């Protein structure tokens, strides 16, 4: 049945090229001989024998087939090399990961510079991205790996998340330490900055306000080398953290340690000024410092910017084109 | 989609470990202690009861696609459990659940494990995921018997007492081919049923319809009593078998 | 790691700005002419210009504005760089000694801002208060004119208007005044503001906002006599001012975009107008004076003057002399008369300056047999279209032959003592149905000449409707010979139908020698093109006969012979076709892992692939399988504009943010995965785009010259018409160069005070990385012209390393020596 994972051999995909190499495992983009459909296998290797699965890849496979959603990849199935026969023992042959192809990466597409978003692009972007997210924070997993890279794309104008290796759950009632300082320099949230290791689902919440600028200015927002100098920036333009914003971010441990230049003020509003009066004040919200202040993923898609787009409508970008060329 | 985790009763004549010549009580006991292997090393270890639960659900299916005979069962039971803990992120190293197992096991015993001990456990996971068919989300009766008696509404420490009593019909249910039989949710609905009638307390009275006598049927769709009553006397049979007494 | 070295071999020619003014002294006339990265002062004088001094600065110039403020006997210098490095600059001299100094700097980059469509704006204050950048969308940036900002610190004006066209500071307003052309949903229109200093914000302006044409692409700031502005349109001029409002529409105009002004009377009275078509026109202010005393604008005239090469920038010097600054042909002396010549002209051509103008293609071949080595280049576009043949003799001798058509591709077929050249030439939908063009060209004017009459695409059923006026192209293939450069035979494609690759060769068993082109059909409906065509033709007796075609679905990007066989890259799949002994092409192996295969390039078995956006994949054929595989590829993204391979393990790429890379194998074999990793190893921003680059060496090579401590040539054309060398170090040379660098950096003094190492950074706007990997060939090269003393400095404390003597100290004399042999290979 559809169900058996695990059997099937990698024998009945022809690889085409390697799209991209994972940071678990590289990827490769295939066919499938059968019905032609265009999918891509992450290669989960099991030589290493020190930890045997990688813990990462077993994270993909237990929540992916637990969510379902337009804006969530989907793992179709885990096909395997030839294994030897009757030897479990020596053989070493690793287990590939199905999944749905895309035609681009967000990372990629704003590096080569060659496309152009509208607002109205951005609109139906950040309503797939929040809608995928609102499903997977209701379903109380935190995806702990929001970037620029991880952001999938069809042509068609579709959005899929996809990074799933560092995600695990959340229980409100019960925050237990998690791994601390998950996501990358450029989009991790304060409270991670000051190691809070007991994070909110508002931590994905900061990054993906992160990408909506990057989407206005097509430069990341907050780059930086040091997580002090990520501080400095994040503090110069949305404020430093201070207790009157922020009243327990005198418990975080590195706030005595971590300090800002100056206590510099707020300026979102005026360093966006171009950016859209519906967008700027989602900004405003999404880029809080206090994550009990920040807004929640059901808030921005219940926000003046998002909440009348409609995803009939799925408004394609400026993809490459030959003209362009 | 999704694939099927039950069988029927009259099924398990029919394991690879029936059809190569092991007999029904043989192979009974040779689940409880592989299963009680299981929660004993994890116990040492510190393991959360989900981690103890998973590992054991693994390892009963394992042996319905499996013979005894072929696989032997504790190193089986370890690399459950090995996997358990990665899948519900209570990771532990494989070189110390050997060590626990070293503990806990005889010499004889521990003559499973083969000469490196390390490596019969951690070749075999490949062949568990294979057989789990990475289908590696579990679900417990304990989640259920807790989501359930947050609803009753009645003395405290009539409730508490029913949970308790429950509670530990799950854990000895876990040596049981229940698991393989019934969902979790019926589960947990008939170690209430069971404790109820041991410490003679009419659930439906701290229900929200305490006029509906059949109380589980607004946790539990589409249960009759006979699927109960068949759960009871499978849970009750382990203790008359035993030594051990109902806990009451 | 991976050790290169670039070397300018010819500067930039094409005139990128040029402004007028008193600039070296508060007597002279001046000219400054700006190209990329140089700038050029010159004198005016009655027969034309006298050249006194041309400095370097570590940057694109973006803006290049000349401005006198109020204490200051001369004017003053403002330049901004692409880069942001904003500066104001003097000219002093010392008798003899001629410098230029940084009297203020900085570097005005926004942490957060969106970079604007029409590019970096900058203008200056009438009254020299402040000077108005336009850099990002929805801002507006201000740097005052204090003495004491030496700095070149600034605020930003919120701009309620997102999108601005053009903007400049108006005369004879009672504070700062600004007027701007702005795009919203509802068209174009022209709206002003004032701009106070005291309060750091704008208020209302003197008048009122208009809506203007859909296309007003210009604002000219109308002198005090007049007042006001003029909004330059594609149909339309109109003269705006409070209550005023005129609007001339001569028909002349609507034929071809104007895109350069300047003034010709200081009252205003006069304007010159230049459009894509390279006609100049005279804009005429009447003026009408009332019994008030006041002077009015009673009406606008245009009447045209002549032909000039597309320009630029133009600029009004003396007497009737106009200067044609161009970028896409050869820039101009003019001499503006008041009587028309016999064929109607006032204009007539004084001198003519070299601009090798855009390099779309260019090949290096030997035609003199001397192994000296040529350089053939397709520059120039348009009418400006022309094949440049350059040779080496100290200056480069450079011969032109006049196109009047685009050239897109050339290659040399030395059994046919011939050239072949892709050209698009511009025709215009006419009332036949047809189109007509619009100035006889190579194409045209071939000595004998042939019509493609494939059916391949004739079933058709699709329409593509045509509106009178509208410009398509027409592509050809010229067959030029070598010696008289005379076009021999032309070719037209098929109708809709682009030639994008073009190669010489023999393939297969095959003795005959071909032109082999790949094609595309293209329909403005398609953002890719799904059809395309692969040509075989034989230049044989005078005539270019068609021996075999072939039809790929979609575009032939670029083709390459590997080994007998035709290696082709149609849209996402590179293709490896064999000649069958009926001279008819065959499909062998495919690869489809690219998004768009725009360059190709092979060595040995290895094939190197440049994608629009992955960066370049390292493929191989192997024989034994037929087939293709992936041995390497660059998984950082890229924009690529041309791709080289320099050895069997280092590749170089060119990017279309004026940068360029080198990628190598990893070579650790300890995983598959590290070798499928190719690891930017160099990074270096030249500042030009690069289109081509070709292996070869024009400097003479004999078997005589001492070898040089760079090993491998490539050449390199870029769109401003540099033309750049790289070439191999070994460990020890680099170091000793890099080290050296560091020092020069120290020691030369940079106008606008311009680190070095800032401006070879690796810049997008995304990232900014220290370049490495490379050594700035121009930086070593200008040891020679630094003084004695600095030279000493330079060489202080300095060992060389991996030599005959492990360390060894280096004298100024020795390293005179050493860059001297340097400046041998270009
Ligand atoms: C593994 C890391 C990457 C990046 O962060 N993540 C990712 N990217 C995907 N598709 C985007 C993409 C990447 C690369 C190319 C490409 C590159 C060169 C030549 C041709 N093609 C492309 O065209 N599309 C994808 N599709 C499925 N997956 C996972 C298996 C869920 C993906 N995982």
């Amino acid at each position: 049945t559809e169900s058996d994972w695990g059997k099937r051999c990698v024998d009945k995909f022809d690889i085409i090229g390697i799209i991209g190499e994972g940071t678990y495992g590289q990827v490769y983009k295939a066919k499938d001989k059968d019905t032609g459909e265009l999918v891509a296998l992450k290669k989960v290797r099991l030589d290493n024998e020190k930890e045997g699965f990688p813990i990462t890849a077993i994270r993909e496979i237990k929540i992916l087939r637990q969510l379902i959603h337009r804006s969530v990849v989907n793992m179709k199935e885990i096909v395997t090399d030839k294994q030897d026969a009757l030897d479990f023992k020596k053989d070493k042959g690793a287990f590939y990961l199905v999944f749905e192809y895309m035609d681009h990466d967000l990372m990629g597409l704003l590096e080569s510079g060659l496309v152009h978003f509208s607002e109205d692009h951005i609109k139906s972007f950040m309503k797939q991205l929040m809608e995928g997210l609102e499903y997977c924070h209701k379903k109380n997993f935190l995806h702990r790996d929001i970037k620029c890279s991880n952001i999938l794309l069809n042509n068609s104008g579709q959005i899929k998340l996809a990074d799933f290796g560092l995600a695990r759950l959340y229980n409100s009632e019960e925050s237990r330490p998690y791994t601390n300082k998950v996501i990358t320099l450029w989009y991790r949230p304060p409270e991670l900055l000051l190691g809070e290791e007991r994070y909110t689902p508002a931590i994905d919440v900061w990054s993906c306000g992160c990408i909506l600028g990057e989407l206005f200015t097509k430069k990341p927002i907050f780059q930086a080398n040091l997580e002090l100098a990520q501080l400095e920036l994040i503090s110069r333009l949305c404020g430093s953290p201070c207790p009157a914003v922020w009243p327990d971010v005198i418990r975080l441990p590195y706030f005595n340690t971590m300090k800002p230049k100056k206590q510099y003020r707020r300026r979102l509003r005026e360093e966006f000024s171009f950016i859209p009066s519906a967008a700027l004040d989602l900004l405003d919200h999404m880029l809080t410092l206090d994550p009990s202040k920040r807004c929640t993923a059901e808030q921005t898609l219940q926000s003046d910017f998002l909440k009348d787009v409609e995803l009939s409508k799925m408004a394609p970008p400026d993809l490459p084109h030959w003209q362009d060329c | 989609t999704k694939p099927c985790w039950y069988w029927d009763k009259k099924d398990l004549a029919h394991t690879p470990s029936q059809l190569e010549g092991l007999d029904p009580a043989t192979e009974a006991r040779y689940r409880r202690e592989g299963a009680r292997f299981i929660f004993d090393v994890g116990t040492r270890l510190g393991l959360h009861y989900d981690t103890l639960a998973t590992g054991i659900i693994y390892f009963h299916r394992f042996y319905m696609f499996h013979s005894f005979k072929q696989f032997p069962r504790y190193v089986t039971g370890a690399c459950c459990l090995f996997l358990a803990g990665k899948v519900e992120e209570t990771p532990k190293k494989c070189k110390d659940i050997i060590k626990t197992a070293r503990s806990l096991l005889n010499d004889v015993q521990f003559g499973q494990f083969g000469d490196d001990p390390k490596e019969e456990v951690m070749v075999l996971e490949r062949i568990l995921l294979q057989t789990i068919k990475f289908d590696l989300q579990v679900e417990h009766p304990y989640q259920f018997l807790l989501k359930y008696a947050k609803q009753l509404k009645g003395d405290k420490n009539k409730i508490q007492k029913l949970v308790q009593m429950a509670w530990t019909f799950v854990n000895d249910s876990l040596c049981t081919t229940l698991s393989l039989q019934w969902e979790p949710e019926i589960i947990a609905v008939a170690v209430m049923y069971l404790a109820g009638r041991l410490c003679k307390f009419e659930i439906q009275e701290w229900t929200s319809k305490p006029m509906y006598r059949r109380w589980w049927e607004q946790f539990v769709q589409d249960v009759p009593v006979d699927v109960l009553e068949d759960i009871c006397h499978q849970i009750l049979d382990l203790y008359s078998q035993g030594k051990q007494q109902m806990p009451h | 790691m991976s050790y290169n070295y670039v070397v300018t071999a010819q500067k930039p020619t094409a005139v990128n700005g040029c402004v007028t003014g008193h600039f070296t002294s508060a007597e002279d006339l001046n000219l400054l002419i700006a190209k990329n990265t140089r700038l050029e002062i010159y004198v005016v004088t009655a027969e034309g210009l006298r050249p006194v001094k041309e400095v370097g600065m570590y940057g694109k110039i973006a803006v290049m504005e000349l401005f006198r403020p109020k204490g200051e006997s001369k004017d003053l210098l403002f330049i901004l760089t692409a880069k942001y490095n904003a500066c104001i600059l003097e000219y002093k001299q010392s008798g003899e000694s001629i410098d230029i100094i940084t009297r203020a700097h900085g570097n005005v980059q926004d942490r957060i801002g969106r970079p604007s469509e029409t590019g970096i704006i900058g203008i200056i204050d009438p009254e020299c208060r402040m000077i108005g950048l336009r850099l990002y969308d929805g801002l507006f940036k201000v740097i005052p004119l204090d003495r004491d900002n030496k700095e070149l610190k600034a605020f930003n004006i919120r701009l309620e208007e997102l999108h601005v066209i053009d903007v400049k500071f108006l005369y004879g307003c009672q504070a700062p005044t600004i007027c701007f052309v702005y795009q919203d949903p509802q068209g174009r229109h022209v709206k002003t503001y004032e701009v106070s200093l005291r309060e750091k914000e704008f208020n209302k302006g003197p008048w009122k906002q208009e809506n203007v044409e859909a296309e007003a692409s210009m604002v000219i700031a109308v002198p005090e006599p007049f007042g006001g502005a003029i909004i330059i349109g594609q149909e339309s001029i109109t003269y705006h001012n409070g209550d005023k409002y005129l609007a001339i529409a001569p028909p002349i105009i609507k034929q071809s975009t104007i895109v350069c002004h300047n003034r010709v009377d200081p009252n205003g009275s006069r304007y010159l107008l230049g459009d894509m078509e390279g006609r100049l026109f005279m804009l005429l202010l009447e003026k009408e004076e009332q019994m008030d005393g006041t002077v009015t604008l009673k009406d606008l005239r245009v009447e045209l003057l002549g032909e000039t090469s597309i320009a630029e920038c133009l600029t009004y010097l003396d007497n009737g002399v106009v200067f044609v600054g161009s970028r896409l042909g050869d820039s101009q002396l003019v001499k503006l008369n008041v009587d028309s010549n016999e064929q109607g002209s006032y204009v007539v051509a004084m001198e003519t300056f070299t601009n090798l103008g855009p390099i779309v293609d260019m090949c290096v071949v030997d035609l003199e047999r001397q192994g000296q080595g040529q350089l053939v280049t397709c520059s120039g576009a348009f009418k400006e279209g022309s094949l440049r043949i350059i040779r080496n003799g100290q200056k480069l001798h450079i011969r032109t032959v006049p196109l009047y058509e685009s050239p897109r591709k050339i290659c040399y077929q030395e059994v046919s003592q011939c050239f072949g050249v892709l050209s698009s030439r511009i025709e215009v939908q006419d009332t036949s149905g047809g189109t007509t063009a619009l100035r006889p060209s190579a194409s045209t004017q071939a000595l004998s000449s042939s019509v493609s009459s494939s059916k391949l695409f004739s079933s058709s059923t699709a329409p593509h409707e045509t509106s009178f006026g509208e410009e398509v192209e027409v592509h050809n293939l010229l067959i030029i010979d070598q010696h008289t450069f005379e076009v021999l035979h032309a070719h037209q494609f098929l109708q809709n139908e682009y030639a994008l690759s073009l190669v010489s060769c023999k393939l297969g068993k095959d003795p005959n020698t071909y032109f082999i082109v790949g094609t595309a059909m293209v329909y403005p409906e398609e953002a890719e093109p799904k059809q395309g065509r692969i040509v075989v033709f034989q230049y044989s007796d005078g005539k270019l006969q068609t021996v075999a075609e072939k039809e790929v679905k979609g575009a032939v990007y670029s083709m390459v012979e590997f080994n007998g066989k035709l290696l082709a890259s149609i849209n996402s799949t590179v293709r490896l076709y064999e000649w069958t002994t009926e001279k008819e092409l065959r499909t062998e192996c495919n690869h489809y892992n690219n998004i768009m295969a725009l360059y190709l390039k092979t060595k040995g078995d290895f094939i190197l692939v440049g994608d629009l956006m992955r960066s370049v994949l390292l493929l191989a054929y192997k024989p034994m399988e037929g087939n293709f595989e992936e041995i390497a590829r660059d998984f950082n993204p890229n924009w690529m504009s041309a791709v080289e391979i320099l050895d069997d393990d280092n590749f170089l790429g060119a990017e279309n943010a004026f940068n360029l890379f080198v990628c190598q194998k990893d070579s650790a074999a300890t995983t598959d995965e590290e070798r499928q990793h190719l690891q930017e190893v160099g990074l270096f921003h030249l500042g030009e785009f690069v289109n081509v680059f070709c292996h070869g060496s024009l400097v003479m090579q004999n078997l005589g010259e001492t070898s040089t401590p760079t090993q491998g040539s490539v050449l390199f054309g870029t769109v401003n018409g540099m033309i750049g060398l790289v070439t191999s170090l070994s460990e020890s040379w680099y170091n000793l160069l890099l080290d050296m660098q560091n020092r020069l950096n120290k020691v030369i003094k940079s106008v606008g005070k311009i680190e070095h190492s800032f401006w070879r950074s690796f810049h997008t706007e995304r990232k900014t990385e220290p370049a490495t990997g490379f050594i700035d060939g121009d930086l070593i090269e200008s040891f020679l012209d630094i003084s004695r003393p600095k030279m000493q400095e330079v060489v202080a404390n300095l060992q060389y390393d991996d030599g005959s003597g492990m360390k060894r100290e280096a004298t100024a004399d020795d390293l005179i020596k050493v860059v001297e042999e340097l400046t041998r290979i270009h």
